[PDB]
């Protein structure tokens, strides 16, 4: 009953492939709790879409210089 | 002269090390040739230091220099990081050792003293006649190589390091293959462990026992060779009584090995089908060997669950073996399953239980040793990826030892490289780009970490990295199977019954005591517990005495009041008899002659800590001392050094240091950021300066190292890897600094709310339940002190006849209902009416020549009545102090105090 | 542009994500691993009742246990399938490292006994039954078929309780509580 309204009144869902492929943006920001990540979906997404993923995670101030 | 003398002293430190510098500088540029082409400036500078040092040496034959020297040792660094990228394993090693080691033209013998830190499990070398014979092993054992290998004159380190290296791998595989090669001709183990090296004998026995079980699996029979293997178990057992100190450690291991043979097999002996029979085999590890492999260190591959891993054929000595357990086992297993992708084996759960030694048994039996490293907050990026690009060249296995512990900008920070290096693992890359710098990636190499989740002060490993790691749980390890087994191996008469009953009495005094903050019951105490009756054996024998005795001197000195009553009890209770104490006569006298010396009253209590003090550090390595501010761990600890020294004639050292009037970076060390360099700390400068035993009388005496503070853990965790029995200190620029065996740890708090259990397990804690003196044993030996410090006999034993002990005793009782600001027990402040009262009748001692008795009596006593008020009510308001001074006028022909 | 990640929160909606993103045996264990994985996500919500506490599984175990079944399938080729291994080795390694408490892994080997249990009439849920391949057949065949009785299968209501063979209290209570709170927050944002 609680998703009842979403499966009668809406006919679309989007997910990340199309949200990435419908934005005019340049810039996605994703978010999770913790203990969780998506770096494998969007990992997917970039091979599907055939690009490179230059994967740079953030905390030093060499690898901010290398950002 | 005392300071014309330390100054002649400092003057000749400092030239010893100016030499020292000179001798490197020599050997590295001012010897060799062909070196001082690759810096020109460098080159130069180097000879106007050496021109500089000929007219200092000509003037001293007939400060400046060292300078000079430290300042050309930053234009050094680019040269030091080409020859550790030459020869890989130096990232073990710093620029003095480094320098030391390249300096070595031609006398060939500093680089047999650093074999412990670049190697593992060699200690020296074996040379004959300008030539190395062989490799000798940590433990004692004595490995001889393959082919003797001729040193020429002109040659550098590092090649004939290299060749060293590679020789000690065919030599082992030779004495591997003859050892198979042995066995397989019918002979018995029993000729052949006194023959050859400890690893070929287990990787022999290993590869025998697969085939003949596998042998045995294509039969439906198991009775037969369970019957062998127990007669081979009996056999070893009955050469274990009667042979050397090498061959004992040697019989030890294999029993440990046959042991998990004979419990393989008796498994599948009680297998009702074929197909658990076959999942169970499947479940353990085995040992085949290549039949067509024309390269010969490859020949050897490890199967467990269908995944195959390939031996290294490193030397590894007479390593401590572990009783493999059934969660080893899966440890084992989920390790090889992490291993086979290449990715890191991650171990998390409660501090002892197995994590870092299961991870250094998995590298035992893939024959490596596992460098292992111990986090910390001052491990920041480029300190952490050096040590991953010194271990990604070498191919040894790096086990990062509280992983929790890093700072967690540094955790997500290497979360690319650690993906770097699994990807050019897997993908068969030939190098990687660490640190804008490519650099070789060798095939062996992986990462574990074993961290400690749930703790007070670590941090939390972020997604993005734990993906990368396999996660497995050790919350419960197997206690009795290892109490078993060792106490078996020991030669103990009933070890089953034994080892059920010192289980379920840990159990039973883990869950029927007072749950206080340190009661910690888990596998450290049972190991300790072991290994303190292993030296019982001698003078107790193999029996319930020797159990009973050494659960008394591990467990006992740290518990509370009625603690130590219900452990007696629990202990009368679950066993059968309670043995006789030890003599102890000697100790005993020791301890009172030090005592006597230091001013010091054997009370009961007091002379029962120091024994228990002593018992417990004769085999426990770091101790803990707790109790109350003002009990007196600082005189028990003194007292049982004098008598330490004059017991065994061993002089002590002692280095006190207070762990939190320092900070961190001041006490093991700070990289210097501005062009690196490794900055010695005071505990990290304490173990140099004791390891390189430049004054050569710290072979023969004992060193205690005492941290007479709180234990902050962000102070402590950062020396797990030196309390527990890795005995290594992992500094951050990679050097590995050994705990020699005459080096001790005590520590001095008051306070355990705070702490971790990752270090109250590692040490054998001390409690104090209460003062060790009583009030008018501790006033005598203050006024013994006092007087020391400066008729004279008779002042002072009127002064100690004044002090009446129920006089005394009434007021300091009287004294405990006044409302005190900056509350202090009465028991602390006795120091200061001693030395006041001491004080104030020396003071007046000028005019007591031609003074009655009685009228001295009464100024005497108005002194110390006066005394008495300011140093227990002078904390007080003035009505307290008006009380005070009324009832300690009542409380003593006195003279009247007003 | 801003995307908020989570997990699906449909079991057949799970199954259908894991099938889209992947010997015919070889086809028939990684669909049964979907099965399995779906399963267990599904059930690691439910914290007071479905295990002991959160736990997080995510694609590394699938991966892991998708390689571990094709390695069984290429090396003990004879045909006779060591399932009894399989279901140890999954249960215990790949998807029960993680685990800590005792209850949980032997919900979990449970689930992998339900799961892997190696009969021709397979039953998983009380819906969708999967027979076992035939030796007659092609990989695109079998991918075809498995497709199709993937989606001829419909999710009923009580897909929490019934499918995950747990008791109706737990999952009422759940979901009671969970409507509660989210009507109670419509109502609130409805006002204003
Ligand atoms: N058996 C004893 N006989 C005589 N004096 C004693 C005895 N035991 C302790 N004392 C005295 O107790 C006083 C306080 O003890 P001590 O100096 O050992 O404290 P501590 O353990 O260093 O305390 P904290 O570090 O918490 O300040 C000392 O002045 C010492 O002389
Ligand atoms: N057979 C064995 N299995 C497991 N642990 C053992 C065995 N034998 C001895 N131990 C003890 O287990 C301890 C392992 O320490 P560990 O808990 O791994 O430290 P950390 O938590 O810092 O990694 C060692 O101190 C050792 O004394
Ligand atoms: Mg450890």
């Amino acid at each position: 009953a609680l998703n009842w309204f979403k499966n009668e009144f809406f006919v679309d869902e989007w997910n990340i492939a199309d949200v990435v492929a419908n934005s005019e943006n340049n810039y996605f920001t994703m978010a999770s709790e913790r203990d969780v990540d998506g770096t494998f979906k969007l990992i997917e997404l970039a091979k599907a879409s055939k690009e490179s993923l230059k994967i740079i995670p953030l905390g030093s101030i060499e690898n901010l210089n290398y950002a | 002269l005392e300071s014309k003398l330390t100054k002649l002293s400092e003057i000749q430190v400092n030239w010893v090390e100016v030499q020292f510098y000179w001798l490197d500088l020599y050997g590295i540029l001012g010897e060799n040739l062909d070196i001082q082409n690759f810096l020109p400036l460098e080159t130069s500078k180097f000879k106007s230091l050496t021109s500089e040092y000929k007219m200092i040496t000509t003037r001293a034959f007939q400060k400046l220099t060292i300078d000079s020297l430290k300042m050309i040792k930053s234009s050094l660094s680019t040269f030091l990081e080409r020859q550790r990228r030459q020869f890989p394993r130096f990232y073990f090693l710093g620029n003095d050792d480094l320098l030391k080691i390249i300096g070595s033209g031609k006398h060939h013998d500093q680089v047999s003293k650093f074999m412990k830190k670049m190697f593992g499990s060699i200690e020296s070398i074996i040379f004959f006649e300008d030539s190395i014979t062989g490799v000798r092993s940590v433990e004692g054992e004595v490995l001889n190589l393959n082919e003797k290998i001729e040193l020429k004159d002109s040659i550098q380190a590092q090649e004939w390091l290299n060749i060293l290296d590679t020789e000690i791998k065919l030599s082992v595989f030779t004495q591997f293959r003859d050892c198979l090669g042995q066995l397989k001709d019918g002979t018995d183990i029993e000729v052949v462990v006194s023959k050859y090296i400890f690893q070929a004998i287990l990787l022999s026995a290993q590869v025998m026992w697969t085939e003949l079980v596998e042998k045995c699996l294509q039969t439906n029979e198991f009775s037969k060779y369970w019957k062998e293997v127990d007669m081979k178990i009996k056999g070893l057992l009955d050469k274990l009584n009667k042979s050397s100190d090498n061959v004992k450690k040697k019989i030890e291991a294999l029993l440990v090995e046959y042991l998990h043979f004979n419990n393989v097999i008796g498994q599948l002996k009680n297998c009702s089908t074929k197909e658990e029979a076959r999942l169970l085999w499947a479940k353990v590890q085995k040992f085949y060997q290549k039949n067509d492999t024309l390269d010969d260190l490859n020949s050897v591959f490890i199967s467990q669950s269908g995944y195959l891993l390939q031996y290294k054929f490193e030397y590894i000595g007479i390593p401590e073996r572990l009783i493999y357990t059934p969660l080893l086992l899966v440890g084992f297993a989920t390790l090889t399953d992490s291993l086979h992708q290449k990715y890191g084996g991650c171990f998390f759960g409660p501090a002892g239980t197995g994590k870092t030694e299961t991870v250094k048994a998995f590298g035992q039996n893939l024959g490596r040793v596992v460098v292992v490293f111990n986090c910390d907050d001052s491990f920041d990026y480029q300190v952490l990826s050096r040590l991953l690009v010194g271990i990604t060249q070498i191919g040894a296995w790096g086990c990062f030892d509280e992983f929790n512990r890093l700072d967690e900008k540094v955790l997500s920070a290497v979360s690319a490289n650690i993906q770097q290096i699994q990807n050019g693992l897997q993908v068969g890359k030939s190098h990687i780009t660490l640190l804008e710098e490519e650099t070789p990636l060798s095939p062996h190499t992986a990462v574990f970490i074993t961290l400690n989740p749930g703790y007070n002060g670590r941090s939390e490993l972020p997604e993005n990295l734990k993906k990368s790691f396999r996660e497995f749980s050790m919350k419960s390890p197997q206690s009795g199977t290892i109490a078993e087994m060792i106490l078996q191996i020991m030669g103990f008469e009933d070890s089953k019954s034994l080892a059920s009953k010192i289980v379920h009495f840990l159990e039973l005094l883990s869950s029927k005591c007072s749950s206080m903050n340190h009661y910690h019951f888990g596998l450290r105490t049972l190991k300790g517990v072991l290994r303190n009756c292993s030296p019982l054996v001698s003078e107790f024998g193999e029996g319930e005495k020797t159990v009973v005795e050494s659960l008394k001197r591990v467990i006992l000195p740290s518990l509370g009041d009625t603690d130590e009553l219900v452990f007696k009890d629990e202990l009368s209770k679950i066993f059968d008899s309670a043995g006789t104490p030890l003599n102890s006569k000697a100790i005993v006298q020791c301890l009172k002659d030090a005592g006597q010396r230091s001013g010091f009253s054997m009370s009961e209590e007091f002379l029962k800590k120091c024994m228990q003090f002593y018992y417990m550090q004769k085999t426990q390595q770091a101790l803990i001392l707790v109790g109350k501010a003002g009990c007196g761990k600082t005189a028990t600890w003194k007292t049982v050094i004098d008598a330490m020294a004059i017991f065994d004639g061993h002089a002590n050292v002692v280095y006190v240091i207070d762990t939190k009037v320092l900070t961190k970076e001041s006490l093991y060390g700070s990289m210097l950021k501005a062009t690196l360099e490794w900055r010695d700390g005071l505990f990290t400068s304490i173990l140099r300066r004791v390891n390189d035993d430049i004054t050569g009388t710290f072979k023969n005496s004992r060193i205690w190292v005492v941290f007479d503070s709180d234990l902050d853990p962000e102070y402590v965790e950062a020396m797990n890897s030196v309390l527990d029995d890795n005995k290594i200190l992992t500094l951050p620029n990679g050097e590995r600094l050994p705990i020699p065996p005459n080096f001790r740890i005590l520590f001095e708090t008051d306070n355990l709310d705070h702490t971790t259990p990752a270090t109250i397990t590692r040490c054998g804690l001390l409690w104090f339940s209460t003062d060790v003196c009583s009030i008018s044993s501790k006033i005598d030996h203050l006024l013994n002190k006092s007087y020391e410090a400066l008729e004279l006999d008779k002042l002072k034993d009127l002064i100690s006849d004044s002090f009446d002990m129920a006089s005394l005793t009434n007021i300091f009782t009287c004294s405990n209902d006044l409302v005190h600001i900056l509350g202090v027990r009465t028991f602390n402040k006795l120091e200061t009416a001693v030395q006041l009262a001491v004080h104030l009748i020396s003071s007046y001692r000028q005019w007591f020549q031609n003074l009655d008795d009685k009228s001295l009596k009464d100024v005497i006593t108005l002194l110390i009545k006066r005394s008495l008020l300011y140093a227990l009510a002078g904390d007080s308001t003035g009505e307290s102090q008006r009380a005070f001074i009324q009832t300690i006028n009542t409380y003593f022909d006195s003279q009247e105090l007003s | 542009d801003r995307v908020v990640y989570e997990d699906i929160p449909g079991i057949l909606d799970t199954v259908k994500d894991l099938w889209g993103s992947q010997g015919v045996w070889s086809v028939y264990c990684t669909f049964l691993l979907s099965w399995f994985h779906a399963l267990i996500t599904a059930r690691t919500r439910l914290v007071p009742h479905g295990f002991s506490k959160k736990y997080y599984f995510n694609d590394c175990d699938f991966q892991f246990a998708s390689v571990y079944l094709e390695n069984v399938l290429a090396t003990n080729s004879t045909n006779n399938i060591p399932w009894a291994q399989v279901r140890d080795h999954i249960a215990t390694i790949v998807y029960g490292g993680k685990i800590d408490e005792e209850k949980d892994l032997e919900v979990v080997a449970k689930l992998c006994a339900h799961v892997f249990c190696g009969s021709d009439n397979l039953q998983i849920v009380p819906g969708v039954r999967i027979p076992q391949p035939l030796l007659q057949q092609s990989e695109e065949e079998e991918r075809a078929r498995l497709t199709a009785i993937l989606s001829n299968t419909i999710e009923p209501a009580d897909s929490l309780s019934s499918w995950l063979q747990l008791p109706r209290e737990s999952i009422l209570d759940y979901e009671r509580l969970q409507a509660k709170e989210v009507a109670s927050s419509t109502e609130q944002l409805l006002q204003e």
